[PDB]
């Protein structure tokens, strides 16, 4: 995308997403990004929700493949496994490369910083899910660290209330949950910060209620299914 | 469980 | 896929319709017809399931681009349809050349010539859904030429009833509706397909007409539509 | 209108 202009990447990025389009979408992104220059918040949630997509897809893929395996258990339901985990394993690679050359070195304020920060913890979980062993501990640790700044400056720099520390407290839950084998930590963690925003409610326009209701209905279905 | 998605729909 | 056994082509491209990757369905679906060899009936749906699902995706996401276009009438968004556009005539030709290196003359059988006839009228009518101006008319001549040679083996060599003769027909009416200008032609014909189809409904089994009458409905449901 | 879909669902 060397030769498209930035404002016009983005454009097409907003297209590729009406159009359902994830894979362009992606690719747009990534361009704009290295154009080198740090990304709006509207911009950061185009290039987050790209992804997301993409990489959703192949898990959702990935996880259909891998139970027909165990059910199984010639190649060829592994090899197509292996090919579809392959795929994905790039997709995290190149967000992960994304953030590390340069977003998360240029972001100085907490909203960047922190948002970044949550998506390297989230393509590293995206990484452990479908990783074995030992590679799978480095994996665990590195996804644990992201998650960890992110919430110190979150719990430092950002009301109780705020999406984006809502959304990574979630995502860390599930972390905790998912990955780490820690179900009480990700129900402690989804408890205080669903009873911290609730606190915070009262200082809140209506549309920023809703924001932050939304994304503590989103900790309470987790908590409804965890007990 | 679910985790936070990429728009608010 | 040269190097992929034939059998092994087929079982991924199962697979892959199990998980959703219709993109990886066509190409292992590509893959088996480039061994040489005829494809069963099982093999020919799920040739067709593949790119009816691959060239369906760009079908509504050129629809959408399209719709914005219209609207606006930068360059970006006439750039981006025209890369989606682009697109999508190439997996045409792509399914189109496969059927005429070699399917369709090593197609014999009533069923498997009438099979490869239908695709061949829908992906020219896919085709001529983006066409404009002259290229239209050649683009519609060849869709309704195949149709037309499909239409007049399924009259000869299959009852009203048989399921492929059925979606055949219609298609051919939406052919005429939405491609032609014919919607007098398209209500004709679905209607006296359908009242053809009911007659001959006493002559099958339940598991038969359970498939017959399910596409008379989509008949049905067209000329609900139109009338 | 609509045409024939890939699989009966
Ligand atoms: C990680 C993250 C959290 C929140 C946002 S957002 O505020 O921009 N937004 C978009 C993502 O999904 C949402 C759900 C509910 C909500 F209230 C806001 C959002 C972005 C990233
Ligand atoms: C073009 C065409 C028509 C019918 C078939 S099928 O009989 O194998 N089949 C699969 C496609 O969708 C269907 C809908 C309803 C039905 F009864 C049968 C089918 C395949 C191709
Ligand atoms: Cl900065
Ligand atoms: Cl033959
Ligand atoms: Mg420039
Ligand atoms: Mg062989």
């Amino acid at each position: 995308m060397g030769s498209m202009e930035r404002a016009s990447l983005i454009q097409k990025a907003k297209l590729a997403e009406q159009a359902e389009r994830y894979e362009d979408m992606a690719a747009f992104m990534k361009g704009a990004v290295e154009k080198g220059e740090e990304l709006s918040c509207e911009e950061r949630n185009l290039l987050s929700v790209a992804y997301k997509n993409v990489v959703g897809g192949q898990r959702a893929a990935w996880r259909v493949l891998s139970s027909i395996e165990q059910k199984s258990n010639g190649p060829e339901v592994r090899e197509y496994r292996e090919k579809v985990e392959t795929e994905l394993q790039g997709v995290c690679d190149t967000v992960l490369g994304l953030l590390d050359s340069h977003l998360i070195k240029e972001a100085g304020d907490a909203e960047s910083r922190v948002f970044y920060l949550k998506m390297k913890g989230d393509y590293y979980r995206y990484l452990a899910e479908v990783a074995t062993g030992d590679d799978k501990k480095r994996i665990i640790d590195s996804a644990r660290s992201a998650y960890q700044e992110a919430m110190d400056i979150s719990k430092k720099e950002m009301p109780p209330t705020n999406p984006i520390r809502l959304g990574l407290a979630l995502n860390f839950s599930v972390f905790h949950y998912e990955i780490a084998n820690s179900p009480e930590e990700a129900i402690s963690l989804a408890k205080t910060t669903f009873d911290e925003a609730m606190a915070d409610l009262h200082t809140l326009s209506e549309d920023s209620y809703k924001d932050s209701t939304l994304i503590m209905q989103l900790l309470r279905d987790n908590l409804t299914l965890w007990t | 469980a679910g985790s936070i998605p990429g728009r608010r729909s």
